[PDB]
């Protein structure tokens, strides 16, 4: 007989004997989640370790099965990922050690707190005390503080560890004939055997950089605003043409610029949307919002929520002895059962988190059909797109007024559309440059190009040069703030966020192109079209199955990334930026500094 | 007047798994399809080559009774001219067929935390089945070109199990399922309808 026969029943078998072990294993880590006890670690520990066990006598046999025989793409795509060793190569020694490091790790980050040096009595948290500090406080010297001490206390700590855990990648990479670790990250984007759709790892950094270059120009605008807008809010401490200090970016890392709505609003006397007010006074609840989110998506011709939906799912704090991690997430059990965890509460943040979770749930409902292996989105980028996208549609003022909550005596103007793009912006265009620089770092540390001696000397260099901000107080080798993020210390990527943000844009075009919307971009609304929710069903159920840039371009009708949507989105706030930076400075120095005066 | 035994079959806790479903012959009796809304008044009712009005003045020799537990999915296979495991390998319908087909929802009764692994059914096997077919074996089943010597590489038991919850979604949860069939002899008839 043929090898490609054994194969598809070898495959057939193992998806039935995986799905059950899963759905334990599932409901274990919900039950976990949902409440907090000692014999639901106990429990989710055992179905996790029965889980590894299967997935390790399941690998090592399909060895039989050499991929050069094999023709059809769809179980070559199945096969291809059972083989990965994994980390199975090292031996036992080196993997005990690596997970306890990986634990210590996690451990030092989640119970890191700060002490006031001349009170020792007075100590405080980073989730509760440093997040509200760098977010409302206002003084120089205690946001200093704040971000030194902190810093000081923790990465130092992880410094060591760090370097045996890029050693032990790195060789774990090598094993596996990777070049490096940085190397099978970027795996994901590979594709072979189709002509035309062809995609290599190389190729990404490329179009990577040739894509990074056209942002510049917006970025250099906004950096002059805000600044001209610090030197006002901070005299005496922000430089004309100075880099902006760290610690004034409104929180600890410099990821996200929102928090300084309050200093920039142009026009301050406006009035500012905000619904609150009429939900509080309407009296709204959990049930009403969903199910308005829900109407949203029924408006466009997909299915509905299924029973179990709100049987099981959790909407509301219990607020009693029980505890939960309050954090949105979308669990997908398998079998039909899907669930969603949030500590919803009245607020319009609220609502449009909510509307990415239900986006999140109709792409996981959408591929529901598929192989077990191929149950997954094609990029992953992909699922936050379709979240955010929905989030952009609903929070057009035309939406809230069809709803109701707004009344028509509100009236648009050009000051509103400015604030609402440069809210926007200040959202999404400061952490293009902070990801960038960030993930090219760790590229370039995980290849073995920047000797010990050099690396936070580079990051202070890069950040200069690129994000264009310095450091108040100088550091040495003994500190490590890379370390000092939850995605650099838990192993996780960056680049999915670039990915998204450029994707997002070009589907909200292509989506209003198809529904022959009119006027400024900013302003589509999607609702009441079928059209467009066919087009987009059309792709979310392929999935895992075809090649993410076959999918774009029945999508968008293109292969490779482009930068254009965006511009034209906030083409507006580009040309309003100039009138006021005519008077203005552009660039920044890389000599100067806050101690060097 | 003497009614038929419907009640049995409807009321039963075991139902017969698909892999060993089971054949009850009927005859001798006056068939009164009231009594099904008893168990089920929603009902899945659907009838080939025959409309349910007709069925009530005419008359049959013997009436054969089948019976089996499957996914709500899988109850599309269940019909003339279609395919899949279930249709293959479990229990095959002729292309020409004369009888109703009846589902109802079973999950609270047959489902249960910690899985319900009493109900198997087959998979793996050489050829397909005819019309109206059964096979018991347990013989293993061999893929490669080796001969079988136990359980291993290409050796894989016929045999699997469902595992239903009650906190599965109804594509998943069980459905009983129960098929009839009239048949006609140059014999003496025995089951009519009422008056």
């Amino acid at each position: 007989s043929t090898i490609e026969e054994q194969a598809k029943t070898f495959l057939d078998k193992f998806n039935h004997e995986a799905e059950d072990l899963f759905y334990q294993s599932s409901l274990a880590s919900w039950n976990y989640n949902t409440n907090i006890t000692e014999e639901n670690v106990q429990n989710m520990n055992n179905a996790g370790d029965k889980w590894s066990a299967f997935l390790k006598e399941q690998s090592t046999l399909a060895q039989m099965y050499p991929l050069q025989e094999i023709q059809n793409l769809t179980v070559k795509l199945q096969l291809q990922a059972l083989q990965q060793n994994g980390s199975s190569v090292l031996s036992e020694d080196k993997s005990k050690r690596l997970n306890t490091i990986l634990n210590t790790m996690s451990t030092i980050y989640s119970t890191g707190k700060v002490c006031n040096p001349d009170n020792p009595q007075e100590c405080l948290l980073l989730e509760p005390g440093l997040n509200e500090i760098m977010a409302n406080s206002l003084d120089y010297n205690e946001r200093l503080w704040a971000w030194e001490s902190w810093r000081s206390e923790v990465g130092k700590q992880l410094r060591p560890l760090y370097e045996e855990y890029v050693v032990l990648k790195n060789e774990m990479a090598r094993a596996n004939h990777y070049e490096d670790y940085g190397d099978y990250w970027r795996g994901d984007y590979e594709v072979n055997g189709v002509d035309g759709y062809d995609y290599s790892r190389g190729q990404l950094i490329e179009d990577v950089e040739h894509t990074f270059e056209e942002i510049k120009p917006l970025y250099e605008h906004l950096h002059a605003y805000v600044r001209a807008k610090l030197m006002n809010a901070y005299p005496s401490y922000i430089s004309p043409i100075g880099c902006l200090p760290a610690h004034l970016l409104g929180d600890m890392w410099g990821r996200f610029w929102t928090n300084l709505y309050s200093l920039t609003v142009p026009f301050g006397q406006k009035p500012n949307i905000d619904v609150t007010d009429a939900m509080v006074d309407q009296a709204w609840d959990a049930q009403r919002i969903f199910k308005e989110a829900e109407k949203f998506f029924v408006s466009v011709g997909l299915p509905n929520m299924t029973q179990g939906f709100w049987e099981n799912s959790m909407l509301t704090d219990p607020g009693n002895v029980q505890k939960a991690v309050c954090h949105p997430t979308a669990w997908d059990l398998g079998k039909g059962d899907f669930r969603i965890l949030m500590c919803t509460k009245v607020t319009m943040d609220d609502f449009l988190t909510a509307h990415h979770e239900m986006g999140h749930i109709q792409y996981d409902m959408a591929y529901a059909a598929q192989p077990f292996l191929l149950r997954n989105g094609a990029n992953e980028g992909f699922h936050e797109a379709v979240g955010e996208i929905m989030s952009l549609s609903a929070a057009t003022p035309k939406h809230l007024k069809s709803i109701g909550l707004l009344s028509p005596d509100f009236q648009e103007d050009n000051e509103t559309e400015i604030n609402f793009l440069l809210k926007q912006a200040l959202t999404i265009v400061g952490t293009l440059p902070f990801t960038y620089m960030l993930e090219k770092w760790r590229w370039m540390v995980f290849k073995g190009e920047i000797p010990k001696d050099q690396w936070m000397k580079k990051w202070w260099e890069m950040k200069r040069e690129i994000v264009g901000v310095v450091e108040p107080v100088p550091h040495d080798e003994t500190y490590c703030d890379p370390a000092s993020l939850f995605h650099v210390s838990n192993d996780y990527s960056f680049i999915r966020y670039y990915t998204r943000t450029l994707y997002q844009f070009q589907f909200q075009e292509a989506l209003c192109q198809a529904a022959k919307h009119e006027g400024p971009l900013h302003k589509c609304d999607i609702s009441n079209s079928t059209e467009a929710g066919q087009k987009l069903f059309n792709m979310l159920r392929l999935g895992k199955s075809e090649p993410w840039t076959l999918a774009l371009e029945n999508v968008v009708g293109a292969k490779n990334m482009n930068v254009r949507p965006l511009l034209n989105y906030f083409e507006p706030l580009f040309t309003w930026l100039k009138d006021q930076n005519k008077n203005s400075f552009v660039g920044w120095s890389t000599d100067w500094s806050p101690y060097a005066d | 007047t003497n009614l038929c035994p419907f009640h049995e079959v409807f009321n039963a806790t075991r139902f017969a798994s698909v892999y060993a479903w089971n054949r009850t012959r009927i005859s001798n009796c006056v068939a009164d399809y009231s009594v099904l809304y008893n168990f089920a008044p929603f009902f899945a009712f659907k009838c080939y080559g025959v409309s349910p009005t007709k069925l009530n003045d005419l008359c049959f020799t013997n009436v054969y009774a089948d019976s089996f537990v499957i996914k709500g999915n899988e109850v599309s296979q269940i019909a003339p001219g279609q395919t899949g495991n279930i249709a293959d390998y479990n229990y095959k319908l002729p292309d020409d067929f004369t009888g109703c087909v009846i589902a109802w929802n079973s999950n609270k009764l047959d489902s249960k935390h910690s899985g319900n692994y009493d109900y198997w059914y087959r998979l793996f096997r050489k050829s397909k089945l005819k019309p109206f077919e059964r096979d018991i074996s347990t013989e293993i089943y061999q893929a490669g070109n080796k001969p079988c010597k136990g359980k291993g590489p290409n050796c894989y038991f016929p045999l699997q199990s469902y595992g239903f919850r009650p906190t599965y979604g109804v594509g998943h949860q069980p459905y009983r399922v129960v098929v009839l069939s009239f048949e006609l002899l140059h014999a003496p008839a025995t089951v009519c309808g009422p008056k």
